[PDB]
């Protein structure tokens, strides 16, 4: 029993270190998707604009 | 002697009880911080969302 017990122990901080395993994971995994959402909200009004002078180049000439 | 043998029981029981209570808190804790986890990371993707739906 008193082994047992210390399995139990055991059993219990190996889901502790998931926990902050996941954790840590997960925090660089969404650090990464802000840097590609800054990106994404980089490469939008420049292609709107470059339409807007395409309909320009469109029209005028 | 009562004081010698209970002793050592007593320091068996109280080594296997504090075991099992601390193990039942660490379980709660992962519970916890997991659910608080996903959260924050909902939170963040939400801003990414946010700010999508801001320039569109």
């Amino acid at each position: 029993t008193i082994r047992n017990s210390e399995e139990l122990r055991g059993k219990a901080i190996e889901q502790l270190e998931k926990a902050r395993a996941r954790l840590k994971k997960v925090e660089m995994d969404a650090d990464q998707f802000r840097v590609n959402g800054y990106s994404e909200i980089e490469r939008e009004k420049m292609n709107l604009i470059n339409s807007t002078y395409k309909t320009l180049e469109q029209f005028e000439n | 002697l009562g004081d010698f043998m209970d002793k050592r029981d007593a320091s068996i029981k109280e080594q296997l009880s504090g075991v099992k209570d601390t193990s039942s808190e660490v379980k709660q804790l992962e519970e916890q911080a997991n659910a608080v986890m996903r959260a924050a990371r909902a939170e963040i993707s939400a801003a990414l969302n946010k700010m999508k739906k801001e320039t569109q």
